[PDB]
């Protein structure tokens, strides 16, 4: 099995900064793409490849900064100059493969709550 | 001693391979290129499983109590299985190489009909050396002891030549191709993320390449001790010989069981056919 | 020609099929029906008679018993334990089925997997009467005008002819006829309810299975009488009265039924059929 | 494997009377309860002719049975406009003695009551 460990959200006043991590614990044979996805909730905010190719949401570029530690299978998202518009739940996502012969999988995490005061 | 295990393996391979062989025919859902090869290989495994009473009969009496026509047939059936099985395992492993390492060219090169043609070409070569075993094979009495022998029959050197010829072309070259095929496939299974652009193709290509890998791996372990034994004895113990033949008859009956655990589609039809 | 293998086919089935039926009922919790507990017993008895398949085979060919007393004492008892345990388990199954469809209120407290195991243990004790005694009296004796070794129970030679014929009758009557009678009564009282009753229990599902399992049991009972009636009238015809191969034929049927029952539960039960499919082939 | 044949619905004026029949046809072993539904109960009858009527049917309807002909008849009398609905027939059958108890529904027959007189 594999489990996504999230930390770093909470209530915070506007213009403050946060930091989000998502470690992929468990039997990982190869991790592919990890990212953060904030009507329908699922919307890209930051995703980084195992190489280092990044891609931010339209609204999140310029303030957020994504970074990956392939040695630790964890990804970090540095959110700065938060606004109340950024208030949502942020779900972490990892494409992994448990083994050579096993299928490709898409694992979500529980979800981290962020609520920026006005 | 206990001898029912010999009869046990006789019915598993005779019924299994004929079940494996029936399921591919009746159910159109699993007429895959890979299953055309498995059909062909079960057909071989069935035909060589109908010689087990012959082998046991010679084991007790130490002689050939059947005729010459039954000595030529089983000699034929013996080679047709020897060559068909290994040539089918070599063409599955090449088929698999094409499937995972050349996806763009596999759209037009992996049609089940094309599999049929290649398996028709496999029996052409194999029965060709199975027709020779009819010519060469035959019955004769050992010089001293009064026991009938069923073997191949003009020079003792050409016997060691053909045995060497068979070892190179029926075992060593085909295993070299598989060894190579899987060396290049395991690199691409490790390097590539999504094999065919569909997360379900990728699962299937990976899942079935493991099936053939086990089926081939089991096959060399069963046929290595018998192939190095006929070659060592050509350079001139008997209890070892039958343990080399037991391995080869066990393989003929294991393959149906292996499809059941390694293939979820075979696992699924063994259920709805046996337990509706 | 190749009969030496088809004898091994049956031998493996009855020894693997019944072991499978026993293990499934033990391990899986959903498979502890009052009726299944009885089938566990029946499978147990069938597994044991299947263990004597080889011994009986070599006697076919050699025609003289070549094993020791310690085996003659064990086979002869592995047999009486089977002749009685099996028929007393079917008779209770059919009675358990009777009080399941002809007494649905009382069955709410009369049919429980603990009560059934009790009646199963009770059956092995009653079978031990003749089963333990066979271990005591079991021994080998050289036939007089044959010069071959015979394995059979040993009785005092004073009135052998009497106690033999009396035992044979009590076996035939109390282990083949009073049991069948009970079943025939059980099952008539039962199809008479099922031909007119609309619902046996409160649920339609209870009534679906109550009818369904009782049909399984009726088929198991049916196969049993068919396989066991030839041998029983044969042991009884030779008592009250020569190149007779009928004895091995009637034993053939009896060993068929030992191996046929694992397959019958798999075919006549949607639960056994489901537990096997999710065991042999986990999808 | 059960076919039902229904009749007797249609447009009718209030205080008029109808009559429905339902014929259970097929390969069956034994029929158990036949009756009309609308889905609340209106009238049903056992093999032994014991009848049960819905509360909205204050003695106005009466259901007979002809076991010989596997047909059930519903004599509807003193129709009110609050009776307008689709009347579905129901027939409990058993395809065999060891088999499951299961019923089969009918197509339905429409009944419409309007106005007065
Ligand atoms: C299933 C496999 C392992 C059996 C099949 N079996 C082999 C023995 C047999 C041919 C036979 C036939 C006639 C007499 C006799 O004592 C034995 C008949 C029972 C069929 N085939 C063989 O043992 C192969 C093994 C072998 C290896 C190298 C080589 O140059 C030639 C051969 C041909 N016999
Ligand atoms: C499968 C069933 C039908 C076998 C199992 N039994 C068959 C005969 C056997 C007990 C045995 C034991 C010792 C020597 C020998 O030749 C045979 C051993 C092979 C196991 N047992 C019997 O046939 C039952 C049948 C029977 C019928 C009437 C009667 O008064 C007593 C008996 C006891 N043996
Ligand atoms: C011992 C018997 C089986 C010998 C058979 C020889 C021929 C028919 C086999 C042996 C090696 C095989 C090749 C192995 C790998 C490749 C490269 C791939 O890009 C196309 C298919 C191709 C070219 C295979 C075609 C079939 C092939 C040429």
């Amino acid at each position: 099995q594999v489990q996504l460990q999230e930390s770093g959200g909470g209530l915070v006043q506007a213009g403050e900064s946060l930091r989000l991590s998502c470690a992929a614990s468990g039997t990982i044979f190869r991790l592919y793409d990890m990212g953060w996805y904030r009507g329908n909730q699922r919307e890209l905010v930051a995703s980084i490849t195992s190489g280092g190719s990044t891609k931010y949401g339209d609204s999140v570029k310029g303030r957020f900064t994504i970074s990956r530690d392939n040695a630790k299978n964890t990804v970090y998202l540095q959110m700065s100059s938060l606004k109340p518009e950024d208030t949502a739940v942020y779900y972490c996502n990892a494409e992994y493969r448990t083994g050579i012969w096993e299928e490709l999988l898409d694992g979500w995490g529980q979800g981290t709550q962020v609520t920026v005061s006005s | 001693i206990i001898t029912a295990v010999y009869s046990v393996v006789f019915v598993v391979g005779l019924v299994g391979n004929s079940l494996v062989m029936f399921v591919i025919i009746r159910y159109t859902k699993m007429k895959t290129a890979t299953n055309i090869y498995i059909f062909n290989l079960a057909l071989a495994d069935a035909l060589v499983t109908t010689t087990m009473p012959f082998q046991s009969t010679v084991y007790l009496m130490n002689s050939w109590p059947f005729g010459d026509v039954l000595c030529k047939i089983v000699l034929s059936i013996d080679y047709y299985n020897m060559f068909t099985s290994i040539f089918t395992l070599t063409m599955m492993s090449v088929d698999r190489y094409i499937a995972v390492c050349h996806p763009v060219k596999a759209l037009d090169f992996r049609t089940p009909l094309k599999a049929k043609i290649i398996n028709i070409c496999i029996w052409l070569l194999s029965s060709s050396v199975g027709i020779s075993a009819i010519v060469l094979g035959g019955t004769k009495v050992r010089e001293d002891v009064d026991v009938i022998e069923c073997s191949l029959q003009d020079y003792s050197w050409w016997d060691l030549f053909m045995k060497i010829c068979v070892f190179i072309f029926a075992f060593v070259i085909p295993v070299l191709i598989i060894i190579v095929c899987y060396t290049l496939m395991i690199l691409r299974l490790k390097s590539v993320r999504l094999l065919s652009g569909s997360r379900e193709k990728d699962r299937n290509l990976r899942r079935i390449t493991r099936l053939v890998l086990v089926v081939v791996a089991v096959f060399v372990v069963c046929w290595t001790p018998i192939h190095i034994f006929i070659l060592v004895e050509a350079l001139g113990a008997l209890s070892s010989y039958y343990f080399c033949i037991a391995l080869g008859y066990t393989n003929s009956s294991l393959n149906p069981i292996l499809y059941a655990f390694l293939d979820e589609n075979f696992k699924r039809c063994f259920r709805d056919f046996c337990f509706p």
